């Protein structure tokens, strides 16, 4: 159900999503 | 493929407004105007660049910049260096109560910055001077027998190429005799040359015609050239602050024959791609620039292979850039950090079947 | 902060224009030569040229023409500039006193346009009626030409064809008529056009357009009673005159090119040429009386009468007396015989001239005076390549032939010998091999040898090394590189703690399939015993471009690299560092252990070596794109350089400066228009050796002149400026043309005061002037410890001083 803003993937867990935006981020 | 469909962005939806008057300032003259503050590409002339602007801020700033020069900048980031931007496509849907603009500009120019000032509202504006485009004149216009003035001008041009370009430097640098240095190193500082040896490198990522679809421009044909490079910010940035045409073209040239290795910026030594690998299937070149859903801009290069990559997600075929494809998302092998999208036809009868799609601020230039 | 001062120690002596007429009386024949900036006025008598006039003209003479309109005793001379300075001038003589009075002067410059390819071009109509030029592509500029025209006026008029290679007037017409030969994309062509003066308007000419030969080049106006034009291209020679077309395919001058012309026949009947490997031909028109007393031409004929020099420019004065100019060689008076000489040949060498240029390289060398220098340069190209000596007495010049084209030289003391790299042209063979054109220098030695081998009818580069005796200037000894193999660089020096000396080559690898070279060779060879062998050889991948010794170690230049190599006990080359730039050093300067490093679009770059690291160190940089021909190091913050235009440039770094980004960065403090394309640079003087003058500088140019450039202090120099500035106040100008406009820095989008530069020859021809003159210039003027009103007499003295530098 999650999915990421900026890449696009889609995710499951909060933190997840909350670990991959560091990724692409400043 | 019919690599002109890339060029129309047809995803954004058709039915866009066109303008046909153009607005070019004086050169060195101090002008005024105001930065889109979510952009953060480094703008190059003659680039197209796509946009979504969703907040009422600057949505109204667009709204007054239509009936305006339809002009803002871009700044090349700390800013110094930046590049004006022409608005000549726009449309708006207001579907979903937000106002989705949707705007495809132009880069015109380039300049330095002067100064930078925020007003209440937000939005930003800058004083900024027009820096100025120079072209010198034939490095044989110095030394030269008068006389042999006339034969400058050429037969129009057609093994056969070979020949001709035998005799073309035979003939054009012949007062070079009367200087400290042979033909073959001037030749090295032509503008004609350099422009053919670049459309020879740029014959193995294409089967483009050479006429139409290069410009016969060297200022031109070096700002496309360089539009279409895999290299960094510092690279790029680099490139923009060159003055003179040739000094790019030789900058291009180097670039392309030197860097070969494309590794992931993250890590900095995951090799990713080769550049024997690189293939264009865009009229605009190998990488080209889009914008996802929700309004940010990508530049993506394409290529035939790729390694040390994990893919997660399901194909999917929605707001695809490339049509008649869908896209997983794929991530460094060791970093986790994504590098792009694997693209995989859903119908077969394809060149190619599949391939891969890499954006631009992940790559990482290497020179073995 | 610069404060130099430039002067001209030999004129120019190349030649680039020759007219002839009646210009300093109706009963006598003249001959005007052109050279760059100098105008000589000969008068052609039965013993040969005898000089009469010599003046110098601020500017380069780009066109030069006579014409004698209505009402003129004699004729009158017409001049235009590089900078579009134009000038109608007349002869006057009074009594003993010769001088040449402005008619007219001007300016004709477009403040938006483009130069076109083939150059400026300049006509005036057989009538003398209008004045065409053509400096611009798509426009075509016309000066009407009346007695109350002296501001010279002039309006363009709209050329539809873009590329114009050629375009004269045609005799015998009604109205201005112009024939003119240009291209586009089906082909050349060759079409006319009648000039309007009443409406300034182009007009349908007499005959329509004709389909022309893919490569022809040439266009010469017939005179009356034929008329026409004749078009000279590569391998046919045609005749249009409207209805008349007729033309010739001769085997004869397939060889080579023909570039220049000249009628002999009042009427035409005759014509001269000469093609770019010195051939001479003439040129016959047949003529047929028709039926009804009417003439036209009938036919034409070729034949060769022979070889010279690499004719610039012909000229026929009389009784067979042809003037042939050179920009290469020596210009020459021959004589046409009736009755060829054994060989063949009817042109029978009269005299010669002196021409240094183009000067390639030079060196110092003090031979046999001990306390005086002198000067060795390698001038010449093709088969006019020789060595001059150059030496004080006026100059003493002494010439040494070698028939091939020298490239660089140096001298080896300890062996009291010359090594000159040069190089000549071999025709490939078609069952192999190669085979030489003449004998030349490289193959006429006593002693030969070919370099061991490692890893049709085209002209191939053949390079070589010689060894010449000082004295004698015998070819002592040649030795030949491999195949496709181009020598660049070339050193004499010691290396490390090894005492003796050796002769350092730089060579390329370069074949016609890549751009860049990527493999070459340096040689180190040894002389001694009357025989050279080769003592050292290392190969690395890429080409250098220059070399220079440094502090006993080897300092070169590989593409964008920059490497010091150390001179082992062994007899090697071990590298000892590196140094990655972004641009080919092309320029190589070193003094202590500050080194220059340039490219060919003005990219000056400052670096230091550190012993501690044993490492380089950049410094600063100076950036700006344009064309560079040559740099040299004055002192330690001073540079100069010679850029696009012809101008020369002084840039400067302040030591003292506060911040980093003040101190990495240098900074342009001269500027000057020098008229010259400068092509080397050297330390030394030419005169015997606490003065107001520091330093010395001697540059080498193209044209064959010769220049010299020292210091000042800043007292000499706002006096000598003031000097200047009071001086261009009273001295009469040819042409009426301002000397800071002359003067001042320009290029194809700035221009610029010049500045940190005094003019020697101003200066210097104060002395020339009459003595009211000289009391007028020093009226209200201070000199010195106290400052108090300047006399001529001061003035003379110092003027005397700076003028015995040179
Ligand atoms: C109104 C609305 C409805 C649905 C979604 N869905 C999502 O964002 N769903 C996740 C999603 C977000 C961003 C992107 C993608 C999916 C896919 N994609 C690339 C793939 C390659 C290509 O060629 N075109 C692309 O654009 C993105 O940039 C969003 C909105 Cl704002
Ligand atoms: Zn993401
Ligand atoms: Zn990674």
């Amino acid at each position: 159900p999650f999915q990421c803003n900026q890449c696009g993937a889609s995710f499951t867990q909060k933190g997840n999503l909350l670990r991959h935006i560091k990724l692409h981020s400043g | 493929f019919d690599t002109s469909l890339p060029t129309s962005h047809t995803y954004l939806g058709a039915d866009m407004e066109e303008f046909h008057g153009r607005t070019l300032h004086d050169d060195d003259s101090c002008q005024v105007i105001p930065v889109l503050p979510q952009v953060m590409m480094i703008l190059i002339p003659g680039q197209t660049l796509p946009l979504q602007l969703f907040h009422p801020q600057e949505v109204s700033m667009v709204r007054n910049l239509i009936q305006k020069d339809r002009t803002f900048a871009v700044l090349a980031y700390e800013a110094q260096f930046g590049t004006t931007a022409e608005i000549y496509a726009y449309r708006e849907e207001q579907d979903f109560g937000i106002e989705i603009v949707k705007v495809k500009a132009i880069g015109r120019q380039r300049f330095k910055v002067l100064e930078l000032r925020t007003q209440s509202d937000g939005i930003q504006q800058a004083k900024v001077q027009i820096l100025p485009e120079c072209v010198l004149p034939s490095t044989m216009s110095a030394v030269q027998l008068e006389s042999l003035n006339k034969c400058q001008i050429f037969p129009s041009k057609p093994q056969c190429s070979y020949k001709w370009w035998q005799k073309y430097q035979k003939r054009k640098f012949h007062c070079a005799n009367l200087t400290s240095w042979p033909r073959w190193l001037y030749s090295l500082y032509d503008a004609e040359t350099l422009m053919d040896r670049i459309k020879k490198q740029l014959r193995e990522w294409d089967e483009n015609l050479k006429d139409d679809s290069l410009p016969s421009n060297p200022i031109d044909f070096s700002y496309r050239v360089a539009a279409c490079l895999p290299i960094d910010d510092v690279l790029r940035i680099q490139l923009l602050k060159i003055g003179s045409a040739i000094q790019r073209l030789r900058c291009e040239l180097d670039i392309m024959n030197k860097c070969t290795s494309l590794c992931c910026k993250q890590c900095q030594e995951t090799e990713i791609t080769t550049k024997n690998e690189i293939f264009s299937l865009s009229l605009c070149g190998p990488m080209a620039a889009y914008v996802n859903p929700h309004g940010y801009v990508h530049e993506t290069l394409t290529v035939y292979k790729a390694c040390n990559l994990n893919l997660i997600g399901r194909p999917s075929t929605e707001h695809s850039w490339f049509p008649g494809y869908a896209w997983t998302v794929a991530q460094c092998k060791i970093c986790a950090s994504h590098i792009g999208w694997k693209f995989t036809a859903t119908k077969k009868d394809m060149s190619p079947q599949k391939f891969w799609g890499l954006t631009r601020s992940a790559l990482l230039p290497t020179i073995p | 902060m610069s404060y130099n001062y430039v002067v001209t120690a030999q004129k120019p002596t190349a030649v680039n224009g020759c007219v002839t007429g009646h210009f300093t009386s109706a009963e006598d024949l003249n001959l005007l030569i052109a050279k760059n900036t100098r105008l000589e006025i000969y008068v052609v008598t039965a013993e040969g040229l005898r000089p009469v006039k010599e003046v110098g003209m601020y500017g380069k003479i780009a066109v030069m023409e006579l014409f004698r309109p209505k009402g003129e005793s004699k004729d009158l001379l017409f001049i235009l500039t590089a900078k579009y300075n134009a000038c109608i001038l007349e002869y006057k003589q009074s009594g003993e006193s010769i001088d040449i009075i402005t008619r007219a002067h001007g300016n004709v410059q477009d403040r938006i346009g483009r130069p076109s390819e083939t150059g400026i071009i300049g006509i005036i109509d057989p009538e003398c009626r209008m004045i065409g030029l053509r400096l611009y592509d798509g426009l075509f500029k016309v000066i009407p030409l009346d007695r109350d025209n002296k501001e010279l006026k002039a309006f363009n008029i709209r050329l539809e064809e873009l590329h114009v290679i050629d375009v004269k007037f045609l005799y015998g017409c009604q109205a201005p008529t112009i024939c003119f030969v240009y291209q586009d994309p089906q082909g050349r062509h060759v079409k006319t056009y009648e000039v309007s003066l009443r409406e300034k308007e182009f007009n349908k000419g007499p005959w329509k357009q004709e389909n022309v030969e893919a490569e022809a080049s040439m266009v010469i106006a017939v005179p009356e009673p034929f008329g026409g034009a004749i078009i000279i291209g590569q391998e046919s020679i045609t005749y249009h005159n409207g209805d008349k077309y007729l033309a010739i395919a001769p085997p004869i001058i397939k060889q080579s090119t023909i570039v220049c012309h000249n009628r002999v026949d009042p009427n035409g009947s005759r014509y001269l040429l000469g093609d770019m490997e010195g051939r001479l031909f003439m040129l016959l028109l047949e003529k047929e009386e028709q039926m009804d007393g009417t003439v036209t031409l009938k036919d034409l004929r070729v034949e060769l009468l022979g070889e010279t020099s690499i004719a610039e420019c012909l000229t026929y004065l009389d009784n067979g007396v042809v003037f042939v100019g050179s920009r290469l060689g020596d210009s020459q008076l021959v004589k046409l015989n009736v009755d060829s000489n054994e060989q063949g040949s009817y042109v029978v060498a009269m005299e010669t001239f002196t021409n240094l240029g183009p000067i390639v390289d030079m060196c110092v060398v003090d031979l046999e005076r001990q306390g005086q220098g002198q000067l060795v340069t390698c001038s010449g190209a093709f088969k006019e390549g020789s060595l001059r000596i150059i030496r004080n007495g006026k100059l003493h010049i002494r010439t040494v032939p070698l028939y091939e084209s020298p490239r660089k030289i140096c001298y080896q003391e300890v062996s009291q010998c010359f090594g000159v790299l040069s190089s000549r042209i071999e025709v490939q063979d078609t069952s192999g091999g190669t085979t030489a054109l003449r004998p030349s220098a490289s193959t006429q030695a006593l002693s030969s040898s070919v370099s061991s081998s490692k890893l049709f009818g085209e002209e191939v580069e053949v390079h070589n090394l010689l060894i010449i005796d000082q004295h004698t200037f015998e070819v002592l000894h040649a030795h030949q590189f491999l195949q496709n193999e181009y020598a660049l660089s070339l050193v004499s020096c010691k290396l490390g703690k090894d005492p003796n000396t050796y002769f350092i080559v730089g060579t390329a690898m370069v074949y016609p399939e890549e751009a860049e070279p990527k493999q070459g060779r340096i040689v180190v060879f040894q002389y001694s015993d009357g025989k050279l062998q080769t003592v050292a050889e290392k190969e690395v991948k890429g080409a250098v471009y220059s070399m220079v010794e440094f502090n006993g170690k080897l300092l070169a230049s590989i593409n964008s690299t920059v490497r010091l190599y150390e001179w082992t006990t062994e007899k090697e080359l071990r590298t000892e560092c590196n140094h990655y730039n972004n641009i080919m050093a092309l320029y190589l300067k070193t003094k202590g252990d500050f080194i220059l490093v340039g490219d060919l679009m003005r990219s000056v770059l400052l670096l230091a070596y550190k012993p501690m690291e044993g490492n380089f160190e950049e410094i600063a940089r100076d950036f700006n794109p344009n064309w560079m021909s040559a740099v040299e190091i004055l002192d330690d913050d001073n540079f100069l350089g010679a850029e696009n235009a012809f101008n020369l440039f002084v840039c400067q770094k302040d030591s003292a400066a506060t911040t980093d980004e003040e101190r990495q960065h240098l900074q342009e403090v001269g500027l000057f228009h020098l008229g010259e394309f400068v092509n080397v640079f050297c330390h030394g003087s030419l005169v015997m050796q606490s003065t107001p003058t520091q330093g010395s500088v001697l540059f080498g140019t193209v044209n064959g002149m010769i220049g010299l450039v020292t210091s000042l202090s800043e007292s000499w120099y706002n006096l000598l400026l003031d000097m200047q500035n009071r001086l261009n106040k009273v001295i009469k100008s040819v042409g009426k043309i301002e000397h800071s406009f002359w003067r001042s820095f320009h290029t194809e989008r700035k221009t610029e005061p010049a500045t940190g530069f005094i003019d020697g020859d101003l200066i210097e021809s104060f002395l020339d002037i009459s003595r009211p003159k000289m009391q007028e210039v020093v009226a209200n003027l201070q000199y010195d410890g106290m400052k108090r009103e300047a006399t001529a007499d001061d003035l003379i003295k110092v003027v005397e001083e700076l003028t015995r530098i040179h």
